[PDB]
């Protein structure tokens, strides 16, 4: 609960600082974090069958995933249409 | 309330002058008309002479009715003392009748003195009445064994040692016919008439000791008193009585020989010593007749 | 670095791309280009991922001689989402590295680390620890990068700061980030340890062990240990527990500073007197004294030798603290005379041998010192100790402390003989004067006291006599004969007896008699005698004493005794009648009194004759009743 609330006022202060590139980076920095903490969750659960961290992952992080998801994949989006229209312009 | 203040206090000048009387004049003796008396007796005359002279300071009238109190008081203060302080008490009474002859006013003196020597006569009496009876009780309880003992150590060894040496220092031969006729009459023959009976054995043990007796109250100087030559003889009797069968005992009374002996006397003589017999009866009437025919 | 490199390499380092990041990082042929991509690394690496991912800065780099245009070329081939990043217009593209630079500029100075070219791995795992620690809070978070590291430097940060702070946090479920802990001053930092749940001593020891130790050992000053934790204010020494935190600290080999030593005295001199309210105080004052070693300076003046031979005594002295100790050597001759006195008393109570008074002497007016100690002796009835010690030391008690010890032990006996314990006390106590002749009526007092005991005798009705009493008939000792003869029936006609016990109460009460042969004193006792006599009934015995007595020079002041004699009358006589012989005994005395008694009691004494005459005058001699 403490990590996820840090790693959301994190995430939007940074958001807020500012092309979708730097967007891009803040966003595919916070979906590789993210992964690291659901690898951990996975591994408490392997190690023991009992653990509720797969549950406890799910209830603090899914929203935060889901955010970081649709904006990873907006600002990726809005980059290859700026290619696009860059090369366009260039034939 | 004034003379009662003067009366008492003179009282006091010639008691200091009492026991001011040097102490040894009660052990030294004087030669004084003959007796002899202590040295303290002749200076005794000054007190008793300082009594009338101690009246002087009011006389009579102011004082004639104590004095009898007052002066019978003072001769007795002075008696008591002189006792503990002049030890032969024959010794004692004779110093006392000398001062009643120098002065004869001392009245309650002589009461004293006379009283003092009644008494030492009873002690005499006393210790003497004890041994007799008791000699003539231990008689009595051992016929056959009499113990000659009571007689032989104290009684005789008293009276030539002891009883009639004490009487010879007092002078007086009126008073031991008076001593010698108790002994004989009112002791020794009375208690041996009055037993039950006088067994048969009982009288000639009687008739040793009896005759002890005799040996030991013989008076030399006194072969010139009457009753002491008649209790003398009546003992003298009273053994021959003791140790004789009947037919001597009638022989005698013609011959006077009961002139010591009352017919009541003689007849109980006669009743206590042998049993009954016309034999005790020709005779014992016949001393009670040839007494009632003189 | 290439402009469109810088980008490419930005993307690969988000995304957490070990192998593109690592080939980028071994194809960089200059030291400027490897710290521009050192700085982008360190700030754009994922925090959460593993440290061991970039691990690779760490090798030594392999010149493979790869031009950046030609890895520039292979990355945007395999991953055509580099081409919209990478493939724009010049100020786009300085615009994006601008940017960028900026961000990873200032979070690097948000953090106040600059990573140096001559210093760059160095710095880059110091800079990559915080900015990781800023979100993780874990103060080990690049252990694994650290542990990989040679440097002194980043083993002593490690040791001295990383470690302490896992070590607090974890102790007191604190976050502490480690460059908030590192821009505490040391002071509070320090103040932050101290913070204990519970003050025991195995908390303490984890604690400096594992925190305070290794940062001040870091910080290369212990000054804030002694202002923050080891002051005065932190042990007021007023409980076993600040007492052993205490003695623990105190006996820590580092830190070697005089300042160590002023502050661990300066806590025991002011807080020490609280230790007064451990099962031996002195052992623990001892082995703390002894862990100074032998420096005389810290101890104002007294050696660590003298201070261990003080220690000894404290017990002795009723003395709890060193402070008080000290005060003794201040305080006057008097205050200081009692105070050794006290000492030598206490330590000669019960059984002791002659190391207890070898251990005084090392100790060590001495004469007034051992006046004390033999005062003690006497004081607990030690006797045979005391005979021993004089015999020995030759030393002397002077003759009124003996006398002074002698009254105390024979006032409080409970009766005179001399099988009680007082008494038996009180007789030892003379055995020790120098001179017996001196004071011989003492032991006058004791024998008459004992021969006192052995009849029945009472001071008041119902309260028995005590030696002390004795005393009280200074005045009058033939008040003691007259109780004796009342309470004692077979004294009755014991004169000798009861002559003896008065001369010996003469004696013993130094009372001067009338002559040397006590012929008045004889002439009192007799009539005593004859009073007593006649009370009982004995008119023999006093009648042949009245003889005795009328014949004496002084026997005209008696004449009232001798006049009692000459009207006594027996209640059990026959019909109530004098006997004729006691008449002539009673006319006997009555007239030997008649030349004796005063001038004015004559008409009295012969009214009691002429009575006695005329009674005799009266009875039959010759029959009589009253024989």
């Amino acid at each position: 609960d403490t990590l996820s609330d840090q790693l959301r006022k994190n995430y939007y202060r940074d958001l807020s600082l500012f092309d979708p590139f730097y967007h891009y980076l803040i966003s595919t920095k916070l979906a590789t974090n993210l992964n690291t903490v659901r690898k951990l969750a996975i591994k408490d659960n392997l190690d023991d069958p009992s653990s509720d961290a797969i549950d406890r992952y799910q209830k603090n992080f899914s929203r935060l995933e889901e955010s970081v998801s649709s904006i990873s994949f907006s600002k990726a989006s809005k980059l290859q249409q700026k290619y696009d229209a860059y090369q366009e312009s260039q034939k | 309330i004034y003379t009662t203040l003067k009366f008492e206090s003179m009282m006091q000048q010639r008691v200091i002058q009492i026991r001011s009387i040097p102490e040894e004049e009660y052990h030294e003796l004087v030669s004084v008309q003959p007796i002899q008396v202590s040295v303290f007796v002749q200076s005794a005359a000054k007190v008793f002479t300082e009594f009338e002279q101690g009246c002087d300071t009011i006389g009579r009238s102011k004082v004639e009715s104590i004095y009898l109190y007052k002066f019978n008081l003072l001769q007795t203060a002075f008696f008591a003392m002189v006792s503990e302080k002049v030890n032969d008490w024959t010794q004692l009474y004779k110093d006392v009748r000398y001062l009643y002859t120098e002065n004869p006013k001392l009245l309650q003196l002589m009461e004293l003195n006379s009283r003092r020597l009644d008494l030492n006569l009873n002690l005499i009496k006393k210790t003497i009445y004890k041994l007799v009876n008791d000699q003539l009780q231990e008689l009595k309880d051992n016929e056959r064994t009499p113990d000659w003992d009571i007689t032989i150590s104290s009684l005789l060894p008293y009276l030539k040692k002891t009883a009639l040496p004490t009487l010879y220092k007092l002078e007086d031969n009126t008073i031991l016919v008076a001593l010698i006729r108790y002994i004989v009459h009112d002791l020794v023959i009375d208690n041996i008439l009055h037993w039950r009976v006088i067994s048969e054995k009982s009288s000639e043990n009687l008739s040793e000791f009896i005759m002890l007796l005799l040996s030991g109250l013989e008076i030399p100087r006194l072969n010139l008193i009457e009753t002491y030559r008649h209790s003398r003889e009546k003992l003298g009797i009273l053994s021959k009585i003791l140790t004789a069968h009947l037919k001597d005992i009638l022989e005698m009374f013609y011959e006077g020989e009961f002139f010591l002996f009352e017919t009541d006397e003689i007849v109980q003589w006669i009743i206590l010593l042998f049993a009954d017999t016309p034999t005790r009866r020709d005779c014992i009437d016949e001393i009670r007749r040839v007494r009632e025919e003189a | 670095m290439n402009p469109q490199l810088y980008l490419c390499a930005s993307v690969f380092i988000t995304r957490g791309d070990v192998k593109s990041v690592s080939e980028i990082y071994q194809g960089l042929q200059s030291d400027a280009e490897r710290l521009q991509y050192l700085k982008l690394l360190c700030v754009m690496w994922p925090e959460l991922d593993a440290p061991t991912n970039i691990s690779f800065v760490l090798k030594d780099i392999e010149l493979n001689g790869m031009d950046e245009s030609s890895v520039l070329v292979s990355l945007i081939q395999e991953d055509s989402s580099l081409t919209a990043i990478s493939e724009m217009d010049v100020n786009t593209i300085s615009k994006r590295v601008n940017a960028l630079a900026s961000y990873v500029e200032e979070t690097l100075i948000g953090f106040n680390i600059h990573i140096r070219e001559t210093h760059m791995l160095e710095d880059f795992i110091r800079a990559r620890t915080l900015v990781v620690n800023s979100l993780s809070k874990d103060a080990l978070c690049s252990l694994e990068l650290l542990a990989n590291s040679t440097s002194k430097s980043l083993v002593s940060w490690l040791d001295g700061i990383l470690k302490p702070l896992d070590h607090l946090n974890r102790r007191l479920d604190t976050k502490l980030s480690i460059f908030q802990f590192e821009n505490l001053s040391a002071q509070d930092a320090v103040s932050e340890m101290w913070k204990l749940p519970v003050k025991e001593v195995s908390v303490v020891r984890s604690m400096m062990k594992y925190e305070v130790e290794p940062y001040l050992k870091f910080q290369g000053s212990y000054t804030p240990f002694y202002e923050v934790i080891f002051n005065p204010d932190n042990f007021p020494l007023d409980s076993i527990n600040n007492f052993q935190i205490y003695k623990y600290l105190s006996s820590q080999p580092t830190p070697l500073d005089t300042k160590f030593n002023e502050t661990k005295w300066n806590i025991l001199y002011s807080n020490g007197k609280n230790l007064a309210s451990l099962p031996n105080l002195v052992f623990e004052l001892e082995s703390l004294i002894k862990s100074f070693g032998d420096d005389s300076q810290i101890f104002s003046g007294i050696s660590l030798n003298e201070w261990l031979v003080n220690l000894k005594f404290m017990n002795a002295m009723d003395i709890k603290d060193l402070k008080s100790l000290k005060k003794l050597q201040n305080e006057d001759s008097v205050v200081q005379t009692s105070y050794f006195s006290i000492i030598t008393q206490n330590m000669f109570q019960g059984h002791i041998d002659i190391k207890t008074v070898q251990n005084v002497v090392e100790f060590i007016t001495n004469e007034l010192q051992t006046s004390i100690l033999l005062e003690s002796l006497l004081k607990l009835g030690k006797f045979d100790i005391l005979e021993q010690f004089v015999s020995t030391s030759g030393v002397k008690i002077q003759d009124k402390v003996i006398i002074q010890h002698f009254w105390r032990f024979f006032n409080i006996a409970s009766n005179g003989s001399l099988s009680d314990p007082d008494m038996k006390n009180a007789n030892r106590t003379l055995n020790l004067l120098s001179n017996k002749e001196t004071h011989s009526n003492l032991y006058d007092i004791l024998t008459i006291v004992d021969r006192l005991s052995h009849y029945s005798l009472s001071f008041k009705r119902g309260m028995p006599f005590k030696p002390a009493h004795i005393s009280e008939f200074k005045a009058n000792p033939m008040e003691i004969v007259e109780k004796l003869l009342d309470l004692n029936p077979k004294l009755r006609k014991n004169i000798e007896v009861t002559f003896d016990i008065l001369k010996e109460l003469y004696t013993a009460l130094q009372v001067t008699p009338s002559d040397k042969d006590f012929t008045k004193e004889y002439s009192k006792l007799l009539s005593e005698h004859i009073n007593n006599l006649l009370a009982n009934g004995d008119f023999k015995f006093a009648f042949d004493q009245a003889i005795n007595l009328i014949e004496r020079p002084d026997a005209a002041e008696h004449w009232v005794t001798i006049f009692q004699v000459g009207k006594y009358i027996d209640p059990n006589w026959l019909d109530a009648e004098i006997p004729t012989e006691i008449i002539y005994l009673q006319l006997g005395i009555v007239s030997k009194l008649l030349h004796i008694c005063p001038e004015k009691e004559y008409e009295v004494i012969t009214s009691q004759w002429s009575g006695l005459e005329l009674e005799l005058s009266t009875r039959n001699l010759i029959s009589d009743k009253y024989s």
